[PDB]
């Protein structure tokens, strides 16, 4: 798995910002309370919600002033590159986006059933929860976790 | 059973290497054994395994870097990324520093990885740089190197 | 717990709203039946724990340590704080330093292990403790 | 409570150590690995062993290469002067020795039965481990156990 591109509207401290990860090691500087660690969420978000995770819920996470979440995550796994889009909105699921995609050419196109339900099975086929988060994504905090047993 | 005993073992050699590194040779090797189903570590010090009690809080955190770099390393071709999120605490000023050294030795042997932190010591071992800072009450992301 | 942490509220307050530069200006304990709540007040509004990030973490727990022995300053006199510096930013750190001269020092004793010089300014007494072949070595300086 | 002076033989990386405590903040820094957190631990040991923290064993605790673990605290409370002395000998548990003492005049005088028993029924009522463990030593990586 490789990111290219993460784009999140109105998720904790972002309002509104794209990141253009590149190959090698992407460093992201920033001081406590600046949005290292809610970007990172949002792209764990955006990539396998509904999340099994006590200290990261919908209703908290929209930005104080806002009403909608915006989570863009496009990504290349074995030549396919992949899109997920992630719009959360507390009212109507007719505004709600949830679909992954397959890019054919210069259109994506519908890997599946656009709903959380779908996408979730797709992904947990293309790569397993559990391997993203002991394997992959090492939250803040949890650097030594491994070594537990 | 055998086959997790295979991937475990090799991830530990790789952990002994970079750990070994880490700490100048103060623990020369990382062991991990399995007697049913549960993996118990040791670090060999002056000779002998001994128990994870034995380490310091620092060296606790740069043994759990090298099992998360070894653990990467062993899967690089099958999953490519990994992703460390303030990597640093507990870490003094030297450990700091020997690890920018363990970061362009095996963190580049990774296709992707994606670090985030507030030391700015750890601008050098980067391709790409980013800053993010909270103008007004939201997140800036200013491009960098 | 409940009639415990509903008394070095204010103070907790005080101390993490100087920690974080008015960021946030209070925090809330309030009750919820066999289990205490604690919010921090952000843009006027109460939000939970989670609100915060990593490092506004560590400084919200540095403050109700402080508070809490500064309330029993009396009855218990001791804190002992074993690292407290992981996760904090230069700028968390320089303000730690403040909040050592000004609530730190109100302790009867308090002893502080660390492996970050720049703590030593706002220490009373300094020793420095070296690993000198395979044992421990301390060295009285301040 | 205030600490006055720790002596520790052969615990984790200390040898021969002797640590004296004054009043305000007291500083200890050292580098990873040094030595600080054991020179905690040992006080903790000293204070209310046996502690049943899964970290702290006896048999894991003494120096490598030493027999002989020894922790010598002295310590005011209320006015009065206090002094526990505890040592463990690695592969002979008949030979732990424990004495809690109080300065009476100049001659320390037990003030218990010398056994863990009696000097920690002592302690639980001078200052309840528990409250020691959660408002007196935080350890290492639990400045933020409060909020949970
Ligand atoms: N719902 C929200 N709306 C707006 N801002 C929020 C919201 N939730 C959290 N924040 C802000 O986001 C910050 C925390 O974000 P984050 O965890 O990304 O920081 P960080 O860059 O990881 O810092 P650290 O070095 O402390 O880890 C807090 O300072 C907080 O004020
Ligand atoms: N039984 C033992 N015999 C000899 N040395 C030991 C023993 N147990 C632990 N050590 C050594 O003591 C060190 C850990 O001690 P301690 O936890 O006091 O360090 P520290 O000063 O707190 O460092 P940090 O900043 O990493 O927390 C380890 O580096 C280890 O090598
Ligand atoms: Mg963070
Ligand atoms: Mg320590």
């Amino acid at each position: 798995m490789k990111l290219e591109r993460v784009t999140v509207k109105n998720f904790r401290s972002h309002s509104d910002t794209v990141v253009e990860f590149k190959e090698g090691i992407n460093l992201i500087i920033g001081q406590n309370g600046s949005g290292k660690s809610s970007l990172l969420d949002a792209i764990l978000v955006g990539l396998y919600w509904p999340l099994r995770i006590k200290d990261i819920k919908k209703d908290e996470f929209t930005k104080v002033g806002a009403r909608d979440t915006y989570i863009d995550l496009i990504f290349e796994k074995d030549g396919t590159k992949y899109r997920i889009t992630r719009r959360f909105l507390k009212g109507y699921s007719s505004g709600e986006i949830h679909a992954m995609k397959r890019l054919v050419g210069n259109e994506w196109k519908h890997v599946t059933e656009p709903s959380s339900k779908a996408i979730s099975a797709f992904m947990e086929k293309l790569i397993p929860y559990n391997i993203f988060l002991n394997a992959i994504y090492i939250r803040q905090g949890q650097i030594d976790a491994i070594l537990e047993s | 059973a055998l086959a997790r005993e295979a991937a475990l073992s090799k991830i530990g050699e790789l952990a002994s290497e970079i750990f070994a590194e880490f700490t100048e040779g103060k623990y020369s090797e990382v062991v991990v054994r399995a007697e049913e189903n549960k993996v118990r570590l040791f670090v060999v010090w002056e000779g002998k395994e001994r128990p994870l009690t034995f380490l310091s809080g620092g060296e606790r955190i740069a043994l759990g870097l090298a099992f998360r770099l070894a653990m990467s390393l062993y899967l690089a071709g099958e999953i490519s990324l990994l992703i460390l999120d303030e990597p640093t605490p507990y870490l003094d000023e030297e450990r700091r520093r020997k690890l920018i050294t363990i970061m362009e030795r095996y963190l580049k042997k990774i296709p992707q990885v994606i670090l985030v932190s507030h030391d700015e010591e750890l601008k050098d071992a980067a391709d790409h740089v980013i800053r993010i800072s909270l103008e007004n009450g939201s997140s800036k992301v200013e491009v960098v190197s």
